């Protein structure tokens, strides 16, 4: 009875007992999500408790089977998922003191009141409020308010426990056989083991910096012609040859741009296609919404959804007798359940988030049929990325002809193409230097390279050099603002959105090349196309049990990230754009600031 | 005329594990193969041997029943020649099994709000089973090469476990009651055959 044989027996122990821990947990979560009750979240209370005492008691029993001598490369992905320690390798006190600390900074994120200097009884805040300010004003003065006192009374509180979190978080690290907290982070995308297909974990910050240097001439050209295209709103703030100020992005923190199509917009007499109205004028419910979805998936080669999904699922808003939490989520119950949670309305919106929900869900139950452990994504960027492209597919002129949203004489033009394209940069294309910025500084925190008296100084720096912003007021050491953002004061990553957004262009270029399509890839419709379903179903299926490099290669026949499909999808706006800028300049100079 | 009755382990209330599964012999009677085809619902009817159309004028010596319930993605392995959990160390069918496996949804019935725990089989063993062959031992089982002398944990497990039946299971583990029906031809004179 070697380890092999003690491994496995252990496993099938864990896999039976934690569906039916978790199953129960899903349950009472729903019935809270269903119905707002103090007895529903008793329930959730003692079911999580439930939930949690097992998996750390068996995340104890699970170290006493050493990795080296247990060779399967599917029963070790079970033990290294088990084995994981975290918290526990610290002390009592400094494990406490970082649970306060980590709930102290969600408490103060949370409840962050700023008020205006005139009168205390009328103050605002963050949502909604300031996100509404600094989301639909055209002001200077008062956007500069609102994006300087959510960083002067709000920030202050948190560098004194960021200082500590980043200490603490490191100490765990370095107890977890680690080298700092980023690289603990960066070992989601670790393989190890399988020959030709490994994977280090300094190889992803090579890889990101690879990618970025090829996404950097389309981004240069959109900053520029936003940058263009803002100095008609405010004359007097913006130099031609700088960069953006940091609080006219149309966003609290500058993460995306959607919000300045409405001044950024390139044919306005043009309208986008709505199907609003053509819904509401032909009796379409929320029941026929899915229903088409279910119809779209089914085309593809991929199965119904369950009898249970129908009943069991809520997909309209209960009303006032009730109170649900209105929040698009796709549930996987376990056990063969599987729900979506939606407040659904007849809306063009809507009408995506199903696609998006649906296709979560689709996922889930590709690989139902693995292990409890091995029942996920292959890594953190492969969820969304399916979602998102068959959202992407359900939008095209073709198919809302096909179904009969859309007039059939209906002629679409080469301006509509422009207004979509620009609409879908300002959102996917203007988020990945954010997001590099924000990782790769969260990096070099956690490594030691910038000491702790100069870390605004790097932050901004790397905010000039790379993003292309420019703070509007000076901050000192004093300020913490990368605090300020959702995921800096809650401990999560952020790389996944920009492994996600390449991605998903590697599946859809991968299906539509399958699918036999003529023209541009942004106008791809995988409808009535079985060889593009069982392509993306053969890594669907995986789950876990394969390394994501093995589960990419499935479905694009590449090894690595890539990015040159991103940049085929947006090639004629890269022509229209060198086009547009022909009289302009395209750069930034990090010396300008608009208090100099 | 005594017909056989083949309608009381059919629509019993409540029945066996599968670890534990009784068994139901019927003798000195005819058979009538027509009352069989009530609840039309059927999720599974195959029949391995003889042919269900000729099964009413033939004349054998015994017939037995035996009844258990399992769930829904288990069913495959109540044919012969199959290697699952549920076929190896539950119940065994011979390569040369003669007569007809009939399965159907149960979740009306067996299954309540809160789980449904009463229902057990089991998922190790130190040996494989042998055919027709049942196995109520509760014995710690050792995973290790420390002995247990009875003890949870550590390296022991409890072999049987629960199946915990929901309503709101998918189909595949929702419940299924099965029944299996097995034909023996000795050297005594044959009796049980209907008209
Ligand atoms: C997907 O295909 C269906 C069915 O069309 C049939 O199968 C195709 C592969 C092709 O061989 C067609 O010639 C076949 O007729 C389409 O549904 C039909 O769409 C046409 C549109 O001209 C309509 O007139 C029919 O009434 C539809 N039949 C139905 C709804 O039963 C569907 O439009 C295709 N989806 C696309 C192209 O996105
Ligand atoms: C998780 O922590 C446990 C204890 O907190 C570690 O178990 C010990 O590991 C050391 C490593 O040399 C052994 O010397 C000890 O005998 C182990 N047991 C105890 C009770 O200390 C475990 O190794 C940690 N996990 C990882 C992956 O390092
Ligand atoms: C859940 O909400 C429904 C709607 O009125 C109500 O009838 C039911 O009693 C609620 N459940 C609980 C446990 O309160
Ligand atoms: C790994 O374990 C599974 C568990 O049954 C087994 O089926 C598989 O054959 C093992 N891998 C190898 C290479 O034998
Ligand atoms: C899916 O459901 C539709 C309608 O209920 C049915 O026509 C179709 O055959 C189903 N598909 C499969 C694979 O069962
Ligand atoms: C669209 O097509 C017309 C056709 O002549 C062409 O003149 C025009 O330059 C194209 N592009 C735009 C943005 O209109
Ligand atoms: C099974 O028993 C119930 C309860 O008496 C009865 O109503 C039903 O008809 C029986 N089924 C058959 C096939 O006789
Ligand atoms: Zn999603």
């Amino acid at each position: 009875s070697t380890i092999e044989e003690q491994a496995k027996t252990f496993l099938d122990k864990f896999n039976h007992e934690a569906e039916d821990l978790f199953y129960q947990s899903s349950l009472a979560s729903w019935n809270y999500n269903t119905n707002i009750t103090e007895e529903n979240v008793q329930n959730m209370n003692n079911a999580g408790d439930k939930w949690s005492a097992f998996l750390k008691e068996q995340s104890t029993l699970a170290q006493m089977y050493p990795l080296q001598e247990i060779q399967n490369l599917t029963v070790k992905l079970q033990l290294q998922a088990l084995q994981q320690n975290g918290s526990s390798v610290l002390s009592e006190d400094k494990s406490k003191r970082l649970n306060t600390i980590l709930n102290t900074m969600s408490t103060i994120y949370s409840t962050g009141k700023v008020c205006n200097p005139d009168n205390p009884q009328e103050c605002l805040l963050l949502e909604p409020g300031l996100n509404e300010i600094m989301a639909n004003s055209l002001d200077y003065n008062e956007r500069l308010w609102a994006w300087e006192s959510w960083r002067s009374e709000v920030g202050k509180q948190l560098r004194p426990l960021y200082e500590e979190y980043v200490v603490l978080k490191n100490e765990m690290a370095r107890a977890n056989h680690y080298e700092d907290y980023g690289d603990y982070w960066r070992g989601d995308y670790e393989v190890n083991g399988v020959d030709g297909y490994d994977y280090s974990r300094g190889q992803l910050i090579e890889d990101v910096e690879h990618t970025f240097e090829e996404i950097k001439p389309l981004y240069e050209h959109l900053h520029a012609y936003v940058r263009a295209k803002l100095m008609n709103a405010y004359p007097s703030y913006i130099s031609p040859i700088g960069c953006l100020p940091a609080h006219l992005l149309g966003d609290m923190w500058g993460r995306f741009w959607t919000n300045l199509y409405s001044l950024t917009v390139p044919f306005g007499q043009k309208p986008n296609i709505d199907v609003t109205d053509a819904m509401v004028d032909q009796a379409w419910d929320a029941q026929r919404i899915f229903k088409e979805a279910e119809k779209f998936f089914v085309s593809v080669g991929l199965p119904n959804m369950t009898q249970g999904f129908w009943e069991n699922s809520m997909l309209t808003d209960p009303g006032n007798v009730q109170k649900a939490v209105c929040h698009p989520t796709a549930w996987d119950l376990g056990k063969g359940d599987f729900r979506i949670l939606m407040c659904t309305k007849v809306t063009m919106d809507d009408f995506l988030t199903a696609h998006h929900e649906m296709g979560h869900i689709q996922y889930d139950m590709a690989y139902a049929a693995q292990p409890f452990l091995l029942r996920n994504g292959a890594n953190e960027g492969f969820h969304e990325a399916v979602g998102e492209i068959m959202s992407l597919s359900a939008a095209t002129p073709k198919h809302l002809k096909s179904i009969g949203l859309l007039s059939p004489d209906f002629q679409e033009d080469n301006e509509t193409e422009i207004n979509f394209l620009l609409k879908q940069a300002l959102t996917i294309v203007g988020t990945l230097p954010f997001t590099y910025m924000l990782e790769k500084w969260r990096w070099m925190v956690f490594k030691g390279e910038i000491p702790k008296d100069q870390w605004m100084k790097k932050w901004w720096e790397m905010k000039r050099e790379i993003v292309g912003v420019v703070e509007p007021v000076p901050h000192d050491e004093t300020y913490c603002d990368p605090a300020s953002l959702f995921h800096v004061s809650n401990d999560y990553s952020f790389i996944r959105y920009y492994t996600r957004t390449l991605y998903q262009f590697q599946f859809q270029e991968a299906l539509c090349q399958a699918a036999k399509h003529e023209g541009p890839l942004h106008k791809c419709d995988i409808s009535n196309s079985t060889e593009a379903g069982q392509k993306l179903f053969n890594m669907l299926r995986l789950g876990k049990s394969e390394p994501w490099t093995l589960a990419l290669e499935n479905v694009v026949g590449a090894k690595n990230m890539n990015v040159r499909p991103l940049l085929n999808y947006f090639e004629p706006l890269f022509t229209w754009l060198k086009d547009q800028n022909k009289n302009s300049f395209v750069g930034w100079s990090t010396d300008w600031s608009p208090y100099a | 005329t005594n017909l056989c009755p083949f309608d009381e382990v059919f629509n019993a209330t409540r029945f066996a594990s599968v670890y534990a599964w009784n068994r139901k012999r019927i003798s000195n009677c005819v058979a009538d193969y027509s009352v069989l085809y009530n609840f039309a619902p059927f999720f599974a009817f195959k029949c391995y041997g003889v042919s269900p159309t000729k099964l009413n004028d033939l004349c054998f010596t015994n017939v037995y029943a035996d009844s258990f319930v399992i769930r829904g993605n288990e069913v495959s392995q109540i044919a012969p020649g199959q290697t699952g959990n549920i076929a190896d160390y539950n119940y065994k069918l011979p390569d040369d099994f003669t007569g007809c496996v009939i399965a159907w949804n149960s979740n009306k019935l067996d299954s309540t709000v809160g789980g449904n725990y009463n229902y057990r089989y089991r998922l190790f063993r130190k040996s494989k089973l042998k055919p027709f062959e049942r196995d109520i031992s509760t014995e710690i089982y050792q995973a290790g090469n420390k002995p247990c002398n009875g003890v949870a944990g550590v390296n022991c497990y409890f072999p049987l476990q629960s199946y915990g039946f929901r309503p709101t299971y998918g189909v595949g583990h929702q419940p299924y009651r099965v029944v299996v029906l097995s034909f023996e031809l000795l050297h005594a004179p044959a009796t049980v055959c209907g008209p």
